[PDB]
RNA sequence: AAGUAACUUAAGGAUAAGAAAUCAACAGAGAUAUUAUGAGUAUUGGUGAGAGAAAAUAAUAAAGGUCUAAUAAGUAUUAU
RNA sequence: AAGUAAUUAAUAUUAGUAAAACAAUAAGUUAUAAAUAAAUAGAAUAAUAUAUAUAUAUAAAAAAAUAUAUAUUU
RNA sequence: AUAAUAAUAAUAUGGUAAUAGAACAUUUAAUGAUAAUAUAUAUUAGUUAUUAAUUAAUAUAUGUAUUAAUUAAAUAGAGAA
């Protein structure tokens, strides 16, 4: 005979549910396990209805504020780069830095990178690697780690269409016939951010051009 | 394997060939299967009452 | 030759065919009876002296330039200087950047 | 479908597998008290067990 | 690259019912991205661990004696195989020790 | 000294018969991987396929007025007191014999459940493999591999008969007789049948007709878990066999 | 609760909308309509009850652009 | 003649896959790091906390709190 | 190192509100032998620790169980309005 006459789910799966109203003997008798006779036996109170004391969502007053202009990063730690080197899945030509693009393709970091990679420094001590990186930003010491492995990073600033286009430049030659270019930095607080050689923000290690531009305007 | 399956009559099923190494294996096989059920056709396998003593 | 302009995109065809090659269309805004009227600028209109609005509004244009950019066929399309945009890597190098980023 | 008490949410926001909240009884009144001992209402709190199960349901995504 | 390959290249001892496989023999293998399929799992609401084990193909039973060989300080009760999908679990984080026993030879 | 003696390496291989259509003559072995045609077989991921395709399948017409549905007025049959009898409303209660029902649905009624995608290529694998383990799994094709025995005179490669539209001398037609005596030799007259094309066998369809109730011809891409257990035996050609198999695989 | 029920009026096989005085953010997109994600996010509330976008990416979709206006004044804007 | 359905959230059990999962058109959700109102901050300088990370504070420690580390990442 | 059944020793087995676990009757969908010597329904008397089903007799229908069993579900069980 066929095998769809005999089939069962896996022990465990599934379970008779809960059946009211059906009899004395079944235990979910008359009252059907409302108890007896309040509002919540024929009608609906509000689960969290405190009864008219002041609730937990008054007594206490409202904390901090939601800053829109925020783009967290996704976090990287040093440790999962030599995970994977160790694995053999960090693939990587001679002279290919291992940007953030690069990280996405390799499966180093998974899920949509929406705002950047900032890389932190939990494996550091076994980190030996002397590629090239290139993410948001770093912690600092993940940097010296980085350092002191032979290696090589510089946070690049990305706005969100630029990171975009860093990470999938393929979509956008097929809609378009044309890659975008890459956004500078408007805002003050990314300029100054790009500007520190502690950081290895790339507008100080590349000399960039915009830098140039705003020291010529403060001298004039 | 088609040679003995067309000198037989009968086909020997797939899974069974793959398992199979040697021509006795198959011979011993056949003895077990099919044989009895065409000596007694009471005694073959019915599809719908697989479970039938 | 022919089968590669007619597997040009559709808009970009049909400026071509409207607006064609041709005739050199004015950079600067002309009278509208002109016959070199730049469909991307206001012209004026001579009697009532009143600015028409372009022929192709601002975002049409964009894109035919942009279309244009694609498969190499900006110099057919009649001049852009006088019309405020410029586009990609032009634009990029042009540019002079706002006086908050250049004078916090 | 379900949606987040704005009120409960701007009180209290989320600490790993609990609520944080602020304290109440720092908004007037506080001249003639100890300073010390006014001291103990100015950080945060860590929710209650009681009304966890209120605070959940209050925050279906937190 | 091809699904089925040719008749010539493929083996006798690659078929089934070759080389004995069945009989009190087994194998686990690797994911996908290439690691030991053990896992800690944190049951009944963060309050029973237990190692589980996937991946196995053959005898369970007699794999799972060998581990108890390799591994006598974990005790012999707290080794539950489940017949139907195959899987060993065991009571503690008892994962890097399992992951270690097995490596030399999946 | 020897960590894990017992430890070996699984076969990977099974070879199924190619065979060509009308009469099931072997022309050569084909080896499937192991994993398409001879997993264990998991009943409870089979049951899962199964009861997810039947739910999806599900038209969902049930549409009895509620007592809103129901087409009464809304006035007050009797009044709340004074009338020596039970307190009424409205003529639409459940309660009433004339009245809509209680918890009413209203079509269509959505029974469309989830399964993983992975899960169900298993079932499909499993499926498969249980019905080459029965000897109900018949690979039909040896028009791109290599043959050890010659294709007969009369057979084709493909699963398909020949001048079935040719109908000359009499309402009856050919390949209508063929099907029949294929039927015939492989005593399964009344046996549930299932054939799994690549592409459009219309013919094939036109010979079947006769037999609809027990013969489902389908596509590769159509075919279900239900539809290949249903079957008494399949009759699947080698590259919709192969196209399955592509489709689920585990990825690497 | 809700611009809901209702009443009233008027049209067509559909109507409505539609080729940016639109979005966005120094990079860019390119009419409208419907759905999914974005997101119960920003936003807002006797900051109670509760209400809640858009950009962007996907589908569905059709050839989707195209002049018919001598380019628009008691109009934009302002006060209320 | 009476605990039903839809859209959601949280738990549990099993099953699939698993440092990834779902989805494969891209995009997204959850996980992979803990914090903080928020900010350009983020886990052993030579090992278990006596180290480190964050918030308060600070020259830097200490101090309260939570989190992170003892062939193989969870 | 399991399951079923059976022994021995021990402890436990009243229960409203409530919580948890396990079954059965009914109806539909998937799979599905068989047959008037059969099946279904009813009555009566037996049987099985028994809301259930089964045996026999009797009656009426039907050339026949969407039957046993496993799953999926429910307008799934009424002395209480
Ligand atoms: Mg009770
Ligand atoms: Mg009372
Ligand atoms: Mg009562
Ligand atoms: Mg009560
Ligand atoms: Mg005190
Ligand atoms: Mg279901
Ligand atoms: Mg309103
Ligand atoms: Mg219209
Ligand atoms: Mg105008
Ligand atoms: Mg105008
Ligand atoms: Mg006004
Ligand atoms: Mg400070
Ligand atoms: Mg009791
Ligand atoms: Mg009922
Ligand atoms: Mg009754
Ligand atoms: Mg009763």
């Amino acid at each position: 005979v066929s095998i769809l006459g005999q089939l069962k789910p896996s022990d465990g799966s599934t379970k008779s549910f809960k059946r009211l109203g059906r009899g004395p003997s079944s235990g979910l008798g008359k009252t059907s396990g409302r108890g007896q006779k309040g509002q919540k036996a024929r009608g609906k109170v509000k689960s969290w209805f405190e009864g008219g004391q002041t609730p937990i969502y008054k007594l206490f007053p409202k904390i901090g504020f939601t800053n829109v202009g925020a783009k967290p990063l996704k976090e990287l730690n040093l440790k999962r780069i030599q995970w994977f080197h160790d694995k053999n899945r960090l693939h990587l030509q001679p002279g290919e830095v291992l940007d953030m693009n690069k990280m996405r393709k390799l499966g180093l970091v998974t899920g949509p990178i929406k705002y950047g990679v900032k890389i932190l420094a939990s494996g550091k001590f076994h980190y030996n690697l002397p590629i090239a990186l290139e993410a948001s930003r770093a912690s600092a010491k993940a940097i010296a780690a980085i350092e002191k492995a032979g290696g090589k990073f510089t946070a690049r600033y990305y706005t969100p269409l630029g990171l975009r286009a860093h990470l999938n430049p393929q979509w956008f030659l097929e809609k378009r016939g044309r890659v975008p270019l890459q956004a500078r930095p408007t805002k003050r607080r990314d300029i100054d951010f790009y500007s520190k050689e502690e950081k290895r923000g790339y507008l100080v290690m590349e000399k960039d051009k915009l830098l140039q531009d705003i020291k010529e305007a403060q001298n004039k | 394997t088609k040679f003995l399956q067309s000198k037989s009559g009968y086909l020997i099923p797939d899974y069974e060939l793959t398992t199979l190494s040697t021509p006795l294996q198959f011979k011993r096989y056949i003895k077990e299967k099919i044989l009895p059920s065409a000596n007694d056709p009471k005694l073959a396998y019915k599809e719908a009452e697989p479970n039938a003593i | 030759y022919k089968q590669y302009f007619d597997s040009l995109p559709l808009k970009l065809k049909s400026f071509f065919q409207r607006y064609p090659p041709s005739i050199k269309y004015s950079p600067v805004s002309t009278s509208t009876k002109a016959i070199n009227a730049n469909p991307f600028l206001p012209n004026k209109h001579p009697v009532t002296q009143r600015f028409h609005d372009p022929k192709y509004s601002l975002r049409r244009m964009s894109d035919v330039y942009k279309l244009a950019l694609r498969y190499g066929v900006e110099e057919f399309l009649p001049p852009i200087e006088n019309t405020k945009k410029l586009f990609f890597e032009e634009k990029y190098n042009k540019k002079t950047l706002m006086k908050g980023v250049l004078l916090p | 479908l379900m949606k987040t008490h704005k009120g409960t949410a701007k009180r209290w926001r989320r600490t790993g597998n609990t609520f944080k909240r602020g304290i109440a009884g720092r908004k007037h009144g506080n001249i003639g008290w100890s300073h010390r001992s006014l001291k103990a209402l100015t950080g945060r709190k860590i929710a209650h067990p009681a009304y966890s199960k209120h605070l959940k349901r209050l925050l279906p995504y937190h | 690259a091809p699904i089925f390959p040719k008749l010539e290249d493929v083996k006798m001892h690659e078929l089934i019912g070759n080389n004995n496989f069945g009989k009190k023999t087994y194998y686990v293998e690797r994911s996908r991205t290439g690691n030991l399929p053990v896992y800690s799992a944190y049951k009944n609401g963060g309050n029973k661990i237990i190692t589980e084990i996937r991946k196995i193909e053959g005898d369970v039973i007699q794999l799972r004696n060998d581990l108890q060989e390799q591994l006598p300080f974990i005790p012999k009760k707290s080794w539950s195989v489940v017949m139907q999908s195959k899987k060993i679990i065991i009571k503690g984080n008892a994962v890097e020790a399992v992951k270690r026993v097995l490596t030399k030879k999946f | 000294l020897n960590p894990l003696p017992n430890a070996a390496i699984p076969p990977k291989y099974a070879l199924v018969t190619v065979r060509s259509f009308p009469s099931l003559e072997p022309l050569t072995f084909v080896p499937v991987p192991t994993s398409t045609v001879a997993a264990p077989l998991r009943r409870d991921i089979l049951w899962r396929a199964v009861v997810y395709e039947n739910d999806n399948r599900r038209v969902g017409a049930s549409n009895p007025p509620g007592r809103s549905e129901n087409g009464f007025s809304r006035r007050k049959l009797m009044p709340q007191k004074g009338s020596g009898r039970a307190r009424v409303g409205d003529a639409n209660s459940p309660t009433r014999h004339n009245g809509g029902r209680a918890l009413a649905r209203t079509a269509p009624n959505d029974y469309t459940t989830e399964l993983p995608s992975k899960v169900y290529s298993m079932a499909f694998n499993n499926a498969l493999s249980h019905q080459y383990k029965s000897g109900k799994l018949f690979v039909i094709g040896g028009e791109k591999v290599d043959l050890i025995s010659p294709t007969p005179e009369l057979d084709l490669n493909r699963l398909d008969l020949v001048n079935t539209n040719t109908v000359e001398g009499k309402e009856i037609f050919e390949g209508e007789v063929i099907f029949r005596k294929f039927l015939e030799e492989f005593q399964l007259k009344g046996k549930r049948l299932l054939f799994i094309t690549d592409k459009t066998r219309e013919g094939l369809i036109k010979s079947s007709d006769p037999y609809k109730q027990k013969v489902d011809v389908i596509q590769k891409e159509l075919v279900e878990v239900n539809d290949i257990l249903r079957a008494q035996a399949v009759f699947i050609e080698l590259e919709a066999l192969e196209y399955l198999a592509m489709a689920h695989q585990k990825e690497i």
